């Protein structure tokens, strides 16, 4: 994952191997923003929007793009909580889009971004690879010794 | 040293001292 | 059963394809990753118009995406839903088009409409019997109109007993910003009317005047755009999917909406565009609707038809109404404009009523018209053709290509002729 | 088993064979001292070094060649080095006398009362063997001992063993530099005896491997540390196939019978296409399709032919290292597709491919770059005429003025054989055309 | 009880048996070290077919290994299965090849033929009553084309009441390799048509072409792609293992296959093959199995049949399937391309279904075919050996060993006589 602190967006991508049996796109995911839950009730575009103008005197001429008369009470913003660098820790849940996922691990600076932060110091590493099993060993088959033991 | 004196970019058109005696290697070493 | 296949096209047909989709897949609760979230059995009976099956719950879009430029597609791919979508359905291309109508129509299409061809047979096997398709491309679009060109008369051959539903965008009026965007106009058009049934027209700056209408916000992104006129295809489209007594097939639509072959070019109209307090201010009454519903500036397909006359009206009710109030909306804006109707047909209007309201609002609808305001569309960029070709500007690509000013000719000629058979027809 | 014995005549084919016991031994990690670490390879013998060494009860590993030399000084200092150990005293076949750089002196006046020590030496190694799929010679045809001495010694292992490989190694004469103005005297002396007897004599010319090494390897002032270094990769290269494995496998009898069309001719040209330096490697990449373009480059041969001038026969590359067929069976295809490479219409396919897994290794105090894919090209074509098309019309000036045959007449030659050279040469252009000629 | 004892000759089959009988051993979950894992009571029950017991729950395969390279022999016994290989059946010569057919015929076969008779009449007489043999090994190898003429030849008079099932891969058309390998192929098919029932036809570059078609992975093992080819003739003989209402015996199909005598040329055919995404993308139903079955991409053997003609074609069904489905699908390929099979014999379709599924998929199923597409195979050796044999190219070698020019006469005349008689059949 990749948050950029100047516009507070997240960006995914992937680490698939040689021989993976999957596709050569990198980018898993927009830049975009990730909302709290998983997929919004779309919220009828056309008044998805942040800013709130009143009224436009503009259409009676044609000066400049109209005029933006604009308000002062600001109603009808619907609550969206995204997901923002409150909630960074190693070992956690989040639904990326519908994905229930965890997290592990951290690269450099996080370490001196997180004491920075708050205070928070214990940083360990989590393992997310699945475990490995020997091949054990080999034994031999019985002797009568007819012969030399060797 | 400046950059690299150690090897000096190989193809180094501007002379070096040294250019005769011991001789009879690659270029990173000699130099 | 009948169903539908998709084809989308162009770059735009690209843009068009994943609002389309993801406004359905938000529309019948499907998650992005694909399990289905059972809620409503009325979506639940009727997927297959559109979407075949997968396992695990997962419902295949059957569209066939194709494009040259894999950056369009990789964020194509990278966005919320293409996941949903197949790298089977990604066909596409090595080269650059240039943006260039005769590559796209015969240098690079030469070697990929093998490809698509055995991709749509394949998916026209995998079901069993169809309405029809519809292609979201523009008809000032290089690649878009270079391809779907071909397709449209490709698709002519092996299935001529389907909808050739058409999907193009018409370009900016006052500024097209490819220049030899009237020179690829001019082609398409030729064949376009010759292998379409039925066309829908868009225009940026009447979705840009809504924009600054009722949308009242000042800087949307073009996908905000897209999702508006997504609810238009998604409206037409409903009617298929839904419930309710109203008759939905494009073919009961089109005998309906075409008294003359020539007559494919159809304009839309939606239903209510509402800014930040008139959704509390608004009383939803199908009187207020009816007459947000003939507001020429809730018009958004060209320009106004005020300058021209009403051929043919076909309007669809989305939501809990009764069959009364729509009677007497007609008898009541019949009576409006009784003289800006031809004398030809009178009772133009064709009336549709789907019981099922969109998922967020109780009574909406859609409107798609044929009215005599066309002519100044082809009218100007008839003086564009003409004064180009006057000195036959950016025209030693196409002959480099192998192409001849002559095709030019009966393509003008046809035009020209299309300008007398609408102005005769009204006039 | 799968083993064979090599074979080196004169101080020159000496310090080329030096290298590459020492190149042998990096890669099989051999001490000096001739002994493993506490490592368990040890036994009967039977290991990596089975094909190449005979590590025996002793835990001695014992190379299966022998050095003969006519003159002391070289085979003492060597003998004097740091493997000497290693090496079997009395394999190390010296001489107090030289042949003075005649052919006949060599093959007549000392290599008879010496022939029967080797041939001594090399049954005392015909028996120990098992598989012993041929020989490994190295030799000079400007040789001063190399020329005649090797004449001689082949034509006795060639009448009592004639059911196995003879393969020559031998630095061919420069075209335009001789050290020796009788330098064509014996050389095509060994041309004319060899014909009939060798199995497989491949051939290099030391002045493009100079121009290789201030081309790409970057090198103005070499030694023969880094030439003898280069050949013996280039036979590394295609001993790999008997010390390693890969996705086929390929030997030398196979090399034979896929390579020569006729009898005869059986002299192709060898080829390795990552030659560079090591921060070439360091900040590019490699890969088969530009060392397929690589290998196929006219400037990137040792011999100053041109494939333009000729028609194209045969073509062998080992693929040594990690690869898949995939692109090379692509890349190759390509190259079936060029239009300026010009194989003869005979052969619509001539292209012998040996794939080996293991990585070539770099040698400690070396030159050469970081190898991981890495191939042998060897091929064969008609553009080869024109070598002894410039030794006859060389030779024809001398041989109306008769030099230099005092000396020979001397010693107790005639001139009978040195006119059957002549045709036998002229046969061999006339045969080179009429192969030409499709 | 009905028996198969296999034969694995040639380098290549070296690698062909080595993924071979892993592939049997971990559908039927044995260790490598060779005790059984009790899991499945029909596996259990039909293993015997394929396997002796031994001592401690250990199924030896009853096979015969042979070689003249240690190494290659060096590289399985050091396979994670080479244990389950008996020192015993590793049988081997002192020799090298030179990769010569002439050398393995008459001088190395001669000293090698007694040792390995001696084996399979000692395994012949530890098994009860066989169907017969299959082989594999290459018509294009050295010395398995050696091995191969010679053991066709003598296991023809001793046992000539069996199945000498045999498994072959065709060199690659573009570029042979070995250059002398067009001698060594015509050296071996003039005996191979003259012995054999059956035969299989297999080429990588259409293999090669498959990993860039559905496996894309760029980068594969030969292993892995005999991981490919393990699995075709696994289904063929798991429709002799398994239960379910199908046919199992090859004369029961090989009757069904062979019109006329010398039609020993079959090409397989394979089903479901999958990709990165398409495993959660595909809706597995005998429909889509049917199409993808009959796909010429699909098709691995040889080159594509679109050229010719089909004469006799099966499929064999390995799944939880029915008897209706698969009526249909015949019903409705037969209707598809009825020009494209011979009007020689209607209904040219076998079909039989195995009800126990792969481990690890259920619906599946292998094709074998005899169509007319081997036509260009063997014109593209002909003229490979005729200008070779223009003048005599790489001969001296042949008459060192003894062969003469009189022996290539007849077996590019007989090759020649299948040329019309392949041709007139189907023109
Ligand atoms: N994706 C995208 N397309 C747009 C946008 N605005 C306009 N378009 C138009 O969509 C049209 C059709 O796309 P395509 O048919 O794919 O275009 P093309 O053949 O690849 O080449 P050009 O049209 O010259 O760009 C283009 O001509 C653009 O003018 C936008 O904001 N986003
Ligand atoms: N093989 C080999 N040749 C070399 C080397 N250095 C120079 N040469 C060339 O090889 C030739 C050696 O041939 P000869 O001089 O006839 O060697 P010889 O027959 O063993 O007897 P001498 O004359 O005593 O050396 C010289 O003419 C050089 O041009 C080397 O290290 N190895
Ligand atoms: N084992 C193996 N064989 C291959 C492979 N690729 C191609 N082959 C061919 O398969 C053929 C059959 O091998 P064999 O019949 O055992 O060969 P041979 O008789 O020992 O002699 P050669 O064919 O010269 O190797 C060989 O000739 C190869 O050309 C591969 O990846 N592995």
């Amino acid at each position: 994952l990749h948050y950029f602190l100047c516009d507070g967006t997240v960006e995914i991508r992937e680490v698939l191997p040689s021989n993976s049996g999957r596709d050569a796109m990198s980018s898993f995911l927009r830049r975009g923003k990730l909302p709290k839950y998983g997929p919004p009730g779309i919220y009828q575009p056309g008044q998805i929007t942040d800013r709130a103008v009143l009224n436009v005197y503009g259409g009676l001429s044609e000066w400049r793009a109209d005029g933006y008369l604009l308000d002062k009470y600001q109603l009808g913003k619907v609550e969206q909580d995204f997901y923002t660098d409150q909630d960074l820790s190693i070992g956690a849940t989040i639904n990326v889009w519908g994905r229930k996922v965890l997290l592990c691990d951290c690269d450099e600076f996080t370490k001196t971004y997180y004491r920075t932060k708050y205070g928070v110091d214990n940083f360990t590493p989590i393992s997310c690879k699945p475990p490995h099993l020997p091949k054990i060993e080999r034994k031999y088959p019985p002797y009568t010794g007819f012969g030399s033991e060797e | 040293p400046n950059l690299i004196q150690r090897k000096a970019i190989s193809g180094y058109a501007g002379f070096v001292p040294r250019f005769a005696w011991v001789m009879g290697m690659n270029y990173r070493d000699g130099v | 059963m009948r169903e539908i296949v998709h084809l989308q096209a162009g770059q735009c047909g690209n843009q068009i394809g994943a609002k389309f989709w993801e406004v359905i897949s938000d529309e019948h609760g499907i998650d992005p990753t694909g399990t289905y979230h059972g809620d409503s059995d009325l979506q639940l009976e009727r997927i297959n118009v559109y979407y075949n099956e997968a396992t695990g719950g997962k419902y295949v879009p059957r569209a066939v995406l194709v494009d040259l430029e894999p950056g369009t597609m990789d964020s194509v791919r990278s966005g919320p839903f293409g996941q949903i979508f197949r790298p089977d359905n990604f066909v596409f291309g090595q080269s650059g088009a240039g943006n260039n109508w005769a590559k796209g129509h015969y240098t690079e299409g030469a070697e990929l409409v093998d490809s698509v061809l055995d991709v749509v047979r394949k998916e026209a096997e995998s079901c069993d019997c169809l309405q029809g398709f519809q292609l979201t491309h523009s008809l000032g679009g290089g690649t878009g109109s270079g391809m779907g060109t071909l397709l449209i008369s490709k698709i002519r051959e092996e299935y001529p007993d389907r909808i050739m539903n058409t999907f193009s965008v018409v370009p900016s009026p006052k500024v097209s910003d490819t220049v030899v965007e009237p020179y690829n106009a001019t082609l398409s058009v030729h064949q376009l009317v010759e292998n379409t049934d039925e066309t829908y027209c868009i225009d940026n700056e009447a979705l840009y005047d809504i924009c600054f209408r009722t949308l009242k916000l000042t800087t949307p992104t073009y996908g905000d755009l897209n999702h508006l006129v997504s609810a238009t295809m998604s409206g037409v489209t409903t009617c298929l999917r839904f419930p309710g007594q109203l008759n939905a097939d494009l073919r009961k639509l089109a005998v309906n909406m075409v008294p003359f072959p020539r007559l494919h070019f159809f304009m839309p109209g939606f239903a209510p565009l509402t800014s930040r307090g008139s959704q509390q201010y608004r009383a939803l009454t199908v009187p207020e609707l009816t007459q947000q519903m003939f507001d020429a500036k809730n018009m958004m397909a060209a320009c106004d038809p005020r300058h021209g006359r009403y051929l043919t009206v076909a309007a669809v009710f989305r939501g809990r109404m009764s069959m009364k109030e729509v009677d007497e909306q007609m008898l009541n804006v019949q009576n409006k404009n009784s003289s800006y109707f031809v004398e030809w047909i009178p009772n133009n209007v064709k009336t549709a009523v789907c019981d099922i309201p969109p998922r967020g609002l109780k009574m909406s609808a859609t409107f798609i018209g044929n009215s005599t305001a066309i002519q100044e569309l082809f009218k100007r960029i008839s003086e564009q053709f003409t004064a180009m070709f006057r000195r036959k500007a950016f025209l030693h690509w196409y002959t480099g290509e192998g192409m001849d000013e002559m095709e030019f000719t009966e393509a003008e000629s046809n035009m020209n002729d299309l300008v007398s058979e609408y102005q005769q027809y009204q006039d | 088993m799968r083993e064979c014995i090599s074979i080196h005549v004169g101080q020159a084919g000496v310090q080329i064979g030096n290298a590459c016991w020492e190149l042998y031994c990096l890669e099989h990690g051999i001490q000096p001292d001739g002994q493993m670490p506490s490592d368990k390879t040890i036994g009967g013998g039977d290991d990596s070094f089975n094909t190449f060494f005979s590590e025996t009860g002793a835990g001695k590993h014992v190379p299966r060649a022998v050095f003969v030399d006519l003159e002391p000084t070289v085979v003492d200092e060597v003998r004097t080095g740091t493997y000497r150990q290693l090496f079997h005293p009395e394999q190390l076949i010296t001489g107090k006398e030289d042949a003075a750089n005649n052919y006949a002196r060599g093959h007549y006046t000392i290599g008879k009362e010496i022939v029967d020590l080797v041939l001594d030496r090399i049954r005392k190694l015909a028996d120990l063997c098992t598989g012993l799929q041929g020989f490994l010679i190295f030799h000079s045809f400007g040789g001063g001992t190399g020329s005649g001495f090797a004449s001689l010694l082949m034509e006795r292992l060639s009448v009592d063993y004639g059911k196995k490989s003879k393969l020559e190694f031998a630095i061919y004469p420069a075209p335009q530099v001789s050290t020796a103005v009788v330098e064509p005297y014996n050389s095509i002396l060994t041309t004319h005896t060899t014909l009939e007897h060798s199995d497989c004599a491949f051939m290099v010319d030391n002045e493009a491997i100079y121009d290789i090494c201030r081309r790409n390897l970057d090198i103005e002032r070499p030694t023969y540390t880094n030439l003898n270094r280069l050949i013996g990769q280039i036979v590394s290269s295609i001993t790999a196939s008997l010390r390693f494995d890969g996705a086929l496998n390929v030997d030398l009898t196979e090399f034979q019978t896929n390579l020569v069309p006729y009898p005869r001719i059986h002299f192709p040209l060898a080829t390795y296409a990552p030659v560079i330096s090591a921060e070439k490697a360091y900040h590019e990449q490699l890969s088969v399709a530009e060392i397929t373009n690589a290998c196929f480059e006219p400037a990137n041969q040792m011999v100053k032919c041109d494939p333009r001038h000729g028609k194209y026969m045969a073509c062998c590359m080992l693929y040594r290292g990690d690869v898949v067929p995939k692109d090379v069976n692509a890349a190759i295809a390509t190259i079936k597709t060029k239009r300026t490479i010009q194989f003869v219409d005979w052969c619509p396919t001539g292209f012998k491919v040996g794939i080996n897994y293991q990585p070539p290794t770099v040698v400690p105090g070396g030159d050469l770059a970081k190898v991981q894919r890495a191939v042998c090209m060897l091929s064969n074509t008609t553009a080869i005429a024109e070598a002894w098309a410039r030794l006859d019309h060389k030779f024809d000036l001398m041989y109306a003025k008769r030099a230099f045959v005092h000396w020979y007449v001397g010693e107790g030659m005639e001139e009978g054989e040195f006119s059957e050279a002549r045709e036998d040469l002229a046969a061999l252009e006339k045969d080179y055309e009429e192969v030409g000629v499709d």
